């Protein structure tokens, strides 16, 4: 049923994933079919290398990669049976640990184009940061916002191992022309960065 | 020397019907079960159904029990999934995988053979309504160091839309966000790129939005405001 | 109708005894993931034991007519032995394509 959702490790690290019938483990890389890695809790499937193992620490099933290799960053799924039913776990993505990087923040006012059809989308971009965890907050003339913004986040960059994140404030055109100052705030840890613009400048 | 090959599927209206194929080569067919496993875009795997030799040996998950039907023909070593009553949550990539003939019977605290061989997958998407996207510029924030510019791809349905920059010529520094579903029931995303501020007056930046569900291509020139 | 029992979890180097219950002809086959059902041991009733190369005298297949049973004594087990186990030229006698009816099989996991 359940597994630790997200994991950062380095090449060389020892890595252990947990799962809530004996379990089978599958590996999936983006855009490819899953492969079977471990069946019957602890049996290595054909061609799977030896740094992989499985175990039952108490009542939970584990998969261990004793020494993580570049080709091992992927998603991992455990799979059980119950009656005539089969179920896969939520999945666990194993990501590349890397040095902390501050996002460069860009704020974009709605285009004149979008405005003159009566909608206002303000777009905040956090670019090339690590780790993934951040808190975004929209400000409109200094009043914080709620219920009117959405967020989305890229997978890890294949070059630098960073993430990017977009946040979109959707306002009516009218609610937009009523106000002057627009700011999104990015908190990561002890640092909190605000970027803004004055409408019409 | 064992293969599963998948086929059929793609675009259908909800309240339509579609039939997936899994033709298998390189092994004694009747000694195994064939399973269907689907994965919604950017989501986990979901076991759907299986069948063995004897056609009484079938089962389905609670999400598809009455809407789908699994069959098999041992004459040619193929197996089918007929899908009916096609709601939204049916849009997914659909794999077929091979397991043991008596997997249910063998299932125990120490045993689980899992599914060894898998097909390449086939995309199945149900387009209830269709809207093409509007595209608006995210105009360069500065004029120097680095500048960020982008395209807001807005109010389309259903997924997905692809985004290139300069028709594939610019790829470095590009970030295309996964779409979000707005409260309006329409999808939206942004694509951005970072470039050197000094190229703003000498280089052109166009974003290319493609939306197959509506056969729309939008090309948008992002200029400094 | 053939029914098998005896399967379980064993560690490398441990032993296991698989049984078979009947209702003319006796053999043991196995099938691991990604691999094809491989013959392991045959017993010619009307005299004789034959074995695959991959069972370097580790396995013994006895019989009991009185109880109508056939056994497989698996010794010195290795991870490579993990499989479900299932119940004519003497040259084509460890071959799948030679037997009328099988059992449903009993799973054996050999795992440290």
């Amino acid at each position: 049923t359940q597994s630790p959702s997200s994991l950062s490790a380095s090449v060389g690290d020892r890595v252990t994933i947990t799962c809530r019938s004996a379990v089978a483990w599958y590996q999936q890389k983006p855009g490819k079919a899953p492969k079977l890695l471990i069946y019957s809790a602890s049996s290595l499937y054909s061609g799977v290398p030896s740094r992989f193992s499985g175990s039952r620490s108490g009542t939970d099933f584990t998969l261990t990669i004793s020494s993580l290799q570049p080709e091992d960053f992927a998603t991992y799924y455990c799979q059980q049976s119950s009656s005539s039913l089969i179920t896969f776990g939520q999945g666990t993505k194993v990501e590349i640990k890397r040095t902390v990087a501050a996002p460069s923040v860009f704020i974009f006012p709605p285009s004149d184009s979008q405005l003159k059809s009566g909608t206002a989308s303000v777009v905040c971009l956090l670019n090339n940061f690590y780790p993934r965890e951040a808190k975004v907050q929209w400000k409109v003339d200094n009043a914080l916002q709620s219920g009117n913004s959405q967020e989305s986040v890229t997978e890890q960059d294949s070059k630098d191992s960073t993430y990017s994140l977009s946040s979109t404030l959707t306002l009516s055109k009218a609610d937009y022309e009523k106000h002057k100052v627009y700011a999104c705030e990015v908190t990561q840890g002890t640092t909190s960065v605000t970027k803004s613009f004055n409408r019409g400048e | 020397e064992v293969q599963l090959v998948e086929s059929g599927g793609g675009l259908v209206q909800p309240g339509g019907s579609l039939r997936l194929s899994c033709a298998a080569s390189g092994f004694n067919f009747s000694y195994y079960s064939i399973h269907w496993v689907r994965q919604a875009p950017g989501k986990g795997l979901e076991w759907v159904a299986y069948i063995s030799s004897s056609s009484s040996y079938t089962s389905y998950a609670d999400s598809v029990k009455g809407r789908f039907t699994i069959s098999a023909d041992t004459s040619k070593n193929t197996a089918y999934l007929q899908m009916n009553s096609l709601r939204a949550e049916d849009t997914a990539v659909y794999y077929c995988a091979r397991g043991y003939q008596y997997w249910q019977y063998h299932a125990s605290w120490y045993w689980n053979g899992g599914l060894d061989y898998w097909g390449q997958g086939t995309l199945v998407t149900v387009f209830n309504q269709i809207k093409g996207p509007s595209v608006f510029p995210l105009a360069p924030s500065s004029k120097g160091g680095t500048a960020a510019l982008g395209c807001l791809v807005k109010d389309y349905f259903p997924e997905p839309v692809t985004v290139s920059w300069n028709s594939g010529a610019l790829t470095s520094g590009v970030h295309t966000f996964p779409a979000v579903l707005q409260s309006s029931g329409l999808y939206s995303l942004s694509s951005v790129v970072t470039v050197p501020s000094s190229s703003l007056g000498t280089q052109t930046y166009i974003c290319n939005v493609n939306h197959k569900p509506s056969n729309t291509k939008v090309d948008k020139k992002v200029e400094p405001k | 109708q053939l029914v098998e029992s005896g399967g379980g979890l064993v560690q490398p180097g441990g032993s296991l005894r698989l049984s078979c219950a009947a209702s003319s002809i006796m053999t043991w086959f196995r099938q691991a993931p990604g691999k094809e059902r491989e013959g392991v041991a045959a017993l010619y009733t009307h005299t004789n034991t034959y074995y695959a190369d991959s069972v370097k005298g580790r396995f013994i297949i006895s019989r009991d007519k009185a109880k109508n049973m056939v056994y497989l004594q698996m010794n010195s087990l290795e991870p490579e032995d993990t499989a479900v186990y299932y119940c004519v030229p003497v040259r084509f006698a460890l071959d799948q394509s030679s037997y009328d009816y099988w059992g449903k099989g009993t799973p054996v996991t050999v795992s440290s």
